[PDB]
């Protein structure tokens, strides 16, 4: 359905990013609202999406270049696909040569 | 500063590291370092032993 | 099974957290603790419990 | 001499203008000035608290 | 054999458990098991203590 | 009773008709009959010796 | 380097080992071990020493 995009902070060293988490500073609350109006919240929010969408498709790299580039992405539906296909690369402690692992 | 003999913390004279026992570190208040049962005291760096 | 259930390196399997700050008044006991999960790691509270 | 009385072994060291070393190395070994350990993912990416 | 009473050895009455205090193992004569500081007290498996 | 003399705790347990478990697991759980452990290479390729 | 260097999983560093027998002669002593080295290992006899 109509999920929340993930955030990137970026490492000031290495510039090779972090690991990215669905935000929750700005997380629009409204259960305490009503019918028409949970309505039109998910729909603002579907837009909302639907431009860091357009927005996405157009060593380490630096800040300048980090705002343009990795983007909020949004995962759509949960982890729907198989055990094979999954976030990894959103995890803060995850290399991409081997597994995630930690001292 | 009533002293006038070499200073320790500037001219690097030490000369008290034999009165140390042991050290233990932990991340997070748990994660034992290194851990990975690394060392014969796994638990800590044992600078000296009395028995 | 013999694989991605167990971990292989070293980890207790239960920790033991003291007080940061207890305070004893005349008709109450108030303690606080610094309950850190390590990475890799997943804490179900049913295990805890105050000794 | 055969007028030696029943004694008993000390044991002891001295390590003078020295500073005792613990590498953040996975071995302990100098492999560069940039540790492995210090380039690991699970430092840079969340921050810890030491004791 | 001057007994008739149960046979814990047979019938599995046994009545003695009570009675140990603790138990090491280890193979090869060096690496304890199962180590990787699994207990609170890694080097053995306490089943009881006095103080 | 206001007569009371000082006195001193003491504890204790009895098991009886039981017999003390030490599974070879990982993580001392029941994931079959065949433990992971009971299948790791680390035993199946060469021996060992226990104490 | 971060990878291909040092192992992630728990493991000693250096081992200790108890002879597995001893016959102390009149005029020699002999003992035998059963240096185990493990796998995904490599030992350097120069590291070795009779304690």
């Amino acid at each position: 359905e109509i999920p929340t995009p993930y955030v990137w902070t970026f490492q000031p060293q290495m510039g090779a990013a972090a690991g990215a988490s669905q935000d929750y500073s700005t997380r629009m609350n409204w259960f305490s609202a009503g019918p028409d109006m949970i309505h039109d919240v998910n729909n603002i929010r579907d837009a909302q999406n639907r431009i860091l969408m357009t927005q996405s498709a157009i060593g380490g790299i630096g800040s300048r270049q980090f705002v343009e580039e990795f983007v909020p992405a949004v995962y759509l539906n949960p982890y729907s696909g198989p055990p094979d296909s999954y976030p990894d690369q959103f995890i803060r402690h995850y290399n991409v040569y081997s597994n995630s692992v930690s001292g | 500063f009533t002293y006038s003999g070499t200073i320790p913390y500037l001219d690097g004279t030490f000369y008290l590291s034999h009165t140390f026992r042991k050290v233990a570190i932990q991340f997070d208040s748990s994660v034992t370092w290194p851990g990975n049962d690394r060392l014969l005291t796994p638990n800590e760096f044992e600078i000296k032993i009395s028995v | 099974p013999t694989h991605d259930v167990t971990t292989e390196r070293s980890q207790r399997l239960q920790l033991r957290f003291v007080p940061v700050d207890r305070e004893d008044t005349q008709y109450s006991y108030k303690t606080r603790f610094q309950l850190a999960v390590g990475d890799n790691r997943v804490l179900d509270m049913a295990s805890t419990y105050f000794d | 001499d055969p007028r030696h009385a029943l004694r008993d072994p000390e044991r002891k060291f001295l390590c003078d203008r020295t500073l005792w070393r613990i590498p953040f190395s996975s071995n302990f070994m100098s492999m560069g000035s940039l540790t492995d350990l210090g380039q690991n993912l699970l430092y840079a990416n969340a921050a810890h608290a030491l004791d």
